[PDB]
């Protein structure tokens, strides 16, 4: 019918002075854009199509061919760069700004999913799309009573396509359009739809993604506890941005920090410290070690949460970039920890795995480990048991690891190894 | 405390989708 004609076949029939051909060669262009195989997408804009499809979203009297065009057009949107920026220079934009008031809801879908592509291509066209309006009328779709009375589809796609105006960074989104969308994705995290949740999810993550500024714009709308909650879900696809968002918002001030801990955060940690999922692992220890990077007290909370075996845990086993967070996680604990606070760290087990650690390429890791090895020595000396510390770290292995780092091409790791050799094993 | 630094990935997912039949 409409199924697999050619380029000039399409030509031809938008060329033509007949509303009904052209819309029959745009449903066979949305056709041969929706193939999964290779879509002809640059033959498409090579033949000079996207002006009529964009035109054609004008045309309020034949809603089938907006549809269709719109279509064909999100498919082109949905490609490289280079194929999104023809969308956008064919004048889509301001188009499909005005089919989100259309009457017909799958014609309003279609434009709000041409948009999150468009959006989506990155920082320009995010802030082109938000300077020419697109905001307050997606936003109004979506103020209603119930978000339960929306089709499943349809709110989906709203909440990803604000997702995309929440991403990117280089620059981040405009402060005011951050503020302006910001009510309604909180009410989308308190939605029961999977996706949506995961998609709301992700835009937060997003958004506390920079300054402590931004943290602070999303953490002063109440939403840590729900992000905590959602952090407890059993569907990876909402523990994934919620752990990062949990995680960027640890990376702000002490009380930003002090706000995700006061929500019941930590005591979900024994799960994602061992979850399956390596990623998982690697962003938790991440947010371990913004946290250890805290107050005294946030480091207490951690220890009292049961959380230093765990880090010990990944410390000894787990991927290596997990263990480079674990790195970071304890050489934090040792910087700012109290002397008690060390003392646990040791008779939890830190020594062992810490220093078969030392045996790594990474450089920057050993760095890190050194540091740690020397605030340790720290809170030794105020005890004066330098002495049993020194006798530890031997009967490990630690201190053919120092040595041998003494002959290390950087700098810092020899110096480092140098000076901790001649003031405690020497 | 540690950032993600400005060159990082936000979500490993791409943000474009396409429509398909």
């Amino acid at each position: 019918g409409t199924v697999n004609w050619s380029v000039e076949d399409i030509v031809k029939g938008i060329n033509s002075n007949n509303l009904e051909s052209q819309l029959q060669a745009t449903q066979a262009a949305r056709k041969l854009l929706s193939r999964e195989k290779q879509p002809p997408i640059d033959n498409i804009i090579r033949a000079g199509l996207i002006p009529k499809f964009v035109s054609f979203l004008g045309k309020t009297d034949c809603s089938p061919i907006q549809f269709e065009s719109a279509w064909a057009l999100t498919n082109i949107a949905s490609g490289t760069s280079e194929q999104t920026k023809a969308v956008v220079d064919g004048g889509a934009i301001p188009a499909f700004i005005s089919l989100l008031a259309s009457p017909h809801a799958h014609i309003s879908e279609q434009a709000v999913w041409a948009l999150g592509n468009i959006a989506g291509d990155g920082s320009a066209f995010r802030d082109l799309v938000i300077k020419h309006g697109a905001i307050d009328p997606l936003l109004a779709l979506l103020a209603v009573p119930d978000l339960s009375t929306l089709a499943c589809g349809y709110l989906r796609n709203l909440t990803w396509t604000l997702s995309n105006l929440c991403r990117n960074k280089n620059p981040a989104p405009p402060l005011d359009a951050v503020e302006q969308i910001l009510p309604t994705l909180v009410r989308l995290l308190h939605h029961n739809d999977p996706e949506v949740l995961a998609d709301s999810c992700w835009a937060i993550s997003y958004l506390t993604d920079g300054p402590n500024e931004r943290i602070e714009m999303v953490v002063k709308k109440g939403v840590v506890p729900q992000l905590v909650k959602l952090l407890g879900a059993t569907e990876l696809p909402i523990v994934t941005p919620a752990l990062r968002a949990i995680g960027n918002i640890v990376t702000g001030t002490d009380e930003q920090t002090q706000k995700v801990i006061d929500a019941g955060a930590l005591a979900v940690f024994p799960s994602l410290l061992t979850n399956p999922k390596t990623n998982i692992q690697k962003e938790a220890t991440w947010t371990m070690s913004n946290i250890t990077a805290g107050r005294q007290d946030q480091i207490q909370q951690v220890v009292n949460h049961g959380l230093v075996p765990f880090l010990v845990g990944v410390l000894s086993k787990a991927d290596f970039k997990t263990q480079k967070e674990a790195a970071w996680a304890i050489t934090n604990y040792t910087s700012g920890g109290t002397v008690e606070q060390i003392v646990y760290l040791v008779h939890c087990g830190i020594i062992e795995p810490l220093m078969n650690l030392l045996s790594a390429k990474d450089t920057k890791i050993i760095q890190v480990i050194l540091d740690a090895i020397s605030n340790i020595f720290q809170a030794a000396e105020k005890l004066g048991e330098t002495e049993k510390l020194s006798i530890m770290i031997e009967e490990c292995g630690g201190l053919d690891k120092i040595e041998a780092l003494q002959r290390h091409e950087n700098e810092s790791v020899y110096k480092a190894s140098l000076n901790l050799i001649e003031k405690y094993f020497s | 405390k540690r950032k993600f630094p400005d060159s990082s990935t936000q979500n490993s997912t791409p943000p474009k989708k396409n429509k398909p039949a």
